């Protein structure tokens, strides 16, 4: 074609670009998931309902 | 703890203030009817109402209407369509003179059908404006172009026995016509319930009556909505 | 073209290396990692507030980093500034455009911003310099609506646009430093990284890109989501982020690992998600609806713990403070709910 | 990865009959209305039919009705597109095109010209 | 007297009925919040002087079942009042209904003060002085007794002009409503079901009644006159209530999505 060729080589080598990357594996991230949100549970308003007397929306 | 009280003391202060003047700004929303102007590019929409968005406010019988044409938009309309689902109408022009000329008139019906059964627009009226009455009627008396080239269906149509055509008119043009704005009508009534309504309008694009039949659609459009509420209609 | 057609194969090529690269680091799944971890229960948040004042649709709502005061915009063409604690108004600021899609809050407190139909994003200077408030700058590059907004800090901001692409902005100069492109379809949100290096955008195309800020470069493309993405947000750790579409899904995608964690998703659930969030230790994921609830999702485990239904419209926007004290909700009946 | 593959144009006569099919893939196939789409050499994408999510509801545009034919096979996630007498002015690329958002009637910005879930296009022509 | 015993057992279940109805669609649309609006303002005081008329009968009923100086005369004033005010409130609404039909420019505030104003302290504007002219011209120990026709006129011609600018108002709206109807087959049936509807929100079964059964012929006819009038009177309280909030669209989407937040 004309111009779409322009973004064919854009395409191709934002594609190079991201297939040369270091991926770790599913279950490490998943392990570093799990240890985040226990290292925090205890800070999460959300997940254990505050007494009113520090909740400052009641 | 003094401070805190004059703290408070003065935030409600502000706070009061800033109520006076959101009721004066409400006053001022309710009394004005918006409306969204849509159609093609050759539509003849420009001339009619002759940046992201273009804005005209014309007042019509002491009524204040305000008008907003999209101007600096991409083609896709899916995302920011949405933010006129509380508009009063939305006025649909379509040029009729293009039955052939890319059939043109066929995405202009597909465009009214994703508006019509579209869930946020479901209770927003449209004004219908059939443009380029005058362009379509010497197509038609040209002969040069058929309808049912592109329309098989206007073959076996017939012009309905309650059209009112001009008196100067072809009985070929009326019935181009009003095939037209049935075919819109089609779409209309299928699945538009009593939530919002269709106002098929044979215009020109420089007509002097044009704000007159928004001015007349958006009354009708006001209250059949009050009288929905009342649940008379 | 030979040409286009072997730059397609190759781009095919590309694509399936990629696909295969990591499905290679799919040793296991996450809902089979935090299998053993013991359910949230049941979350049961009430409305604590109900902040009224808006004349239409609300699109857009930001906490501030002192989890008391939000910036809500409403299709009125007003911003109001909102004393969460009392529910009182701080500030109502009248729109020069009323198509008003976005806000932002700036993290200092000095600043909002607000962007819309008009392609122009406006920051108001809310210090007193004389008493009011007025507009600082408008920012008028990009060539379609604004979808949303965010604050690197004072005097730097990133827009994403309906013209499918992102912008880094000066707000002295006026002028775009950095322009975001390679999205095929209108962005609709984005979400600024904890350290404000990266941030993901999610558009009309399916698909996440994760940008750096500084080279302005799409670091990684995530795809799987089956339509566009309307909400976007990362997870508090930074490794991660939590996409709504409106294929009735929410989905968790990994930064490192490249690829989707977990799928949030119910049968009964046939509506689009408008907004996405996590709770401060993003155990909790909230998402809004087109059907006017919200609902809590375990981040670890695909189960719902809990539903926010207290609007009468389309739920359109959602926040948690900093601190993770409080939810705030946006819908288009006009109203902002504070949760808890 | 929302994939559509279309393939079965090429070079047929006048008033030949071509079939054009059309493999997805990335999503739920049953959830979504398809569409076919058309760009004449010269011209703007045209909408040509469309078929619903069970195939009940089915809408052609007026210079190709009576002679296309539009299906689809949920099991199979295809779309299909046959054609009997083709013209002259038949001759352009196909598209097949899915609408925006599942469970919908609605289904915009379907012929935009930069529109995604929208596949690469076969190519149809019709000469002698 | 069995011939007017079947009139006051229908005569008071109805009132009972219409009490209990008017109470609980009052704490129907108080309580919900989304319902807040200025037709359902004007409805909550359309309902309230329904209330007052209702138990200024019940009073009544009371003193005569236990039968003079300032409970007889006080009781009558408020007796007259309610009535008024009552036929004034059909009214209001009648002209608020009139107003969004066929007007454009209103303030919100003024015009619910003024709509106020005119469903309570208009009524007050002509009882007030035929109380006096009742104190002192006749100066009668009970003003419950009636001795002069014209010192009456104080209190029928404003309630009989109300009836009849409201049936002109219903007139007006049905007109519209017919105008509406022809421009979407079976336009009779729902023309009759919104005629139907509509004659209890704007009283005008008083006029129809009027017209239809001649009050100067006596009978038979009398007894089924009669009976019809008191019943109707009775049901319309209870009549209003159900058309208006029971069965109105916004009320029950409102207990679904009540009810369907306690199932969630």
């Amino acid at each position: 074609n004309t111009a779409s060729i322009a973004q064919a080589r854009k395409l191709v080598e934002q594609l190079k670009m991201e297939a040369n990357i270091d991926r770790i594996k599913v279950s490490k991230a998943a392990a570093d998931l799990m240890a985040y949100c226990e290292a925090h549970a205890k800070e999460d308003p959300l997940l254990t309902p505050v007494p009113a007397s520090e909740n400052p929306f009641r | 703890t003094e401070d805190q009280r004059n703290e408070e003391k003065a935030q409600r202060e502000a706070n009061k203030k800033i109520e006076k003047q959101l009721q004066k700004d409400k006053q001022v929303y309710r009394a004005t009817h918006r409306l969204l102007l849509l159609g093609a590019g050759e539509s003849g929409k420009n001339t009619i109402v002759k940046s992201g968005i273009f804005e005209t406010k014309f007042q019509v019988d002491k009524v204040n209407f305000h008008m907003f044409d999209v101007g600096a938009q991409r083609d896709e309309r899916r995302k920011w369509i949405q933010c006129f689902n509380d508009v009063t109408a939305i006025i649909f022009v379509v040029a009729s003179s293009s039955y052939n000329m890319t059939n043109r008139l066929q995405a202009a019906l597909k465009l009214f059908d994703s508006i019509w059964n579209n869930k946020w627009l479901r209770d927003t009226s449209v004004i219908l404006f059939l443009n380029k009455q005058d362009l379509l009627a010497e197509k038609v008396l040209a002969g040069k172009s058929k309808i049912e080239d592109y329309f098989p269906e206007f073959a076996r149509y017939t012009t309905p026995e309650d059209a009112t055509p001009e008196p100067g008119e072809d009985p070929r043009v009326t019935r181009a016509k009003y095939f037209i704005r049935d075919e819109f009508l089609r779409i209309s009534t299928a699945s538009g319930d009593g939530r919002h309504y269709c106002y098929p309008h044979f215009t020109c694009s420089v007509d002097t009556e044009n704000i007159r039949r928004v001015f007349n659609d958006c009354r009708d459009i006001i209250q059949r909505m009050h009288l929905r509420q009342y649940e008379l209609l | 073209q030979s040409e286009l057609d072997q730059l397609r194969q190759e781009a095919e090529q590309l694509k399936n290396q990629i696909r295969d690269a990591r499905k290679a680091c799919a040793d296991a799944t996450l809902s089979q990692i935090t299998n053993n971890i013991d359910p949230v229960g049941r979350i049961q948040m009430r409305t604590r507030r109900t902040l009224r004042g808006h004349l239409a649709k609300i699109y857009a709502m930001h906490w501030g980093t002192d989890s008391r005061l939000l910036v809500s915009a409403s299709q009125d063409g007003k911003l109001i500034i909102w004393d969460s604690y009392t529910t009182n108004k701080v500030h109502a600021i009248p729109l020069r455009s009323s198509w008003v899609m976005t806000c932002a809050y700036a993290p200092s407190g000095n600043y909002v911003a607000c962007g819309g139909l008009d392609n122009i994003c406006s920051i108001y200077n809310l210090k007193t310099r004389e008493g009011n408030v007025r507009v600082s700058r408008e920012l008028a590059g990009h060539t379609g609506y604004l979808s949303c907004c965010r604050f690197l800090d004072d005097n730097q901001i990133v827009t994403s646009s309906g013209d499918t692409t992102c912008a880094l902005w000066d707000i002295e100069t006026g002028q775009q430093t950095t322009t975001f492109t390679g999205h095929t379809g209108d962005v609709m949100s984005l979400s600024l990284a904890p350290d404000t290096r990266l941030f993901v955008s999610g558009a009309c195309d399916a698909s996440a890109k994760l940008w750096d800020v500084r080279e302005g470069m799409c670091r990684q493309t995530f795809t799987g989501h089956e339509s566009d993405i309307n909400a976007i947000c990362f997870f508090p750790n930074g490794n991660a982020f939590a996409t709504g579409s409106d294929d009735a899904t929410c989905r968790l995608f990994d930064l490192r690992a490249d690829q989707e964690l977990m799928t949030y998703s119910h049968d009964n659930i046939i509506c689009g998600i408008t907004s996405v969030s996590f709770s401060k230790s993003g155990r909790l994921l909230l998402a809004g609806y087109d059907d006017f609830n919200c609902n809590v999702w375990d981040a670890l485990k695909a189960d719902r713990a809990g539903v926010l239904a207290g609007h009468d419209n389309r739920v359109s926007c959602l926040g948690v403070t900093d601190d993770g004290m409080a939810v705030a909700t946006g819908s288009w009946d006009s109203f902002l709910k504070i949760w808890n | 990865q929302v994939q559509l593959q279309e393939s079965g144009g090429g070079l047929v006569q006048p008033g030949g009959s071509l079939r054009l099919s059309c493999a997805a893939s990335g999503f739920t196939f049953s959830n979504y209305k398809m569409n076919w789409v058309r760009q004449a050499p010269g011209k703007g994408l045209e909408w040509v039919s469309d078929i619903s999510q069970s195939g009940a509801s089915i809408s052609y545009t007026g210079s190709v009705k009576g002679r296309f034919t539009i299906s689809r096979d949920n099991a199979k996630n295809t779309l299909y597109l046959q054609m009997n007498s083709l013209k002259p002015e038949d001759t352009a690329v196909y598209y097949c095109a899915r609408c925006p958002a599942p469970f919908t009637r609605d289904c915009f910005d379907v012929t935009s010209t930069t529109y995604a879930y929208r596949g690469q296009g076969t190519q149809v022509t019709v000469s002698s | 007297e069995e011939q007017l015993l079947f009139l006051y057992i229908i005569y008071t279940v109805g009132y009972a009925l219409s009490f209990s109805a008017l109470v609980i669609a009052s704490a129907i649309l108080l309580g919900f919040r989304h319902l807040h609006c200025t037709r359902n303002y004007i409805h909550l005081n359309l309902f309230a002087s329904f209330i007052l008329r209702a138990l200024s009968v019940f009073i009544k009923d009371a003193a005569l079942k236990w039968m003079d100086s300032l409970s007889c005369r006080l009781v009558f004033l408020l007796m007259q009042y309610c009535v008024a005010a009552n036929y004034y409130w059909l009214l209001v609404e009648g002209v608020y209904l009139y107003t969004l039909l066929a007007f454009s420019v209103f303030s919100e505030q003024w015009i619910f003060r003024l709509y106020v104003s005119i469903g309570w302290g208009v009524p007050l504007l002509f009882v007030v002085p035929w109380g006096i002219v009742k104190y002192l011209y006749e100066d009668e120990g009970c003003w419950t007794r009636n001795s002069n026709m014209n010192y009456w006129l104080i209190i029928r011609l404003p309630i009989l002009f109300a009836i009849g600018v409201n049936f002109l108002i219903f007139v007006r709206v049905i007109c519209i409503v017919v105008s509406k109807l022809k421009a979407n087959t079976d336009i009779k049936c729902r023309l009759a079901k919104s005629t139907l509807t509509l004659i209890p929100l704007l009283g005008t079964h008083e006029v129809i009644f009027a017209f239809v059964m001649d009050e100067h012929a006596r009978g038979t006819l009398r007894f089924i006159k009669l009976f019809t009038e008191l019943s109707f009177t009775s049901f319309q309280g209870l009549m209003v209530a159900i058309l208006y909030c029971f069965v109105n669209n916004e009320v029950q989407l409102e207990f679904r999505k009540s009810w369907e937040r306690w199932r969630l």
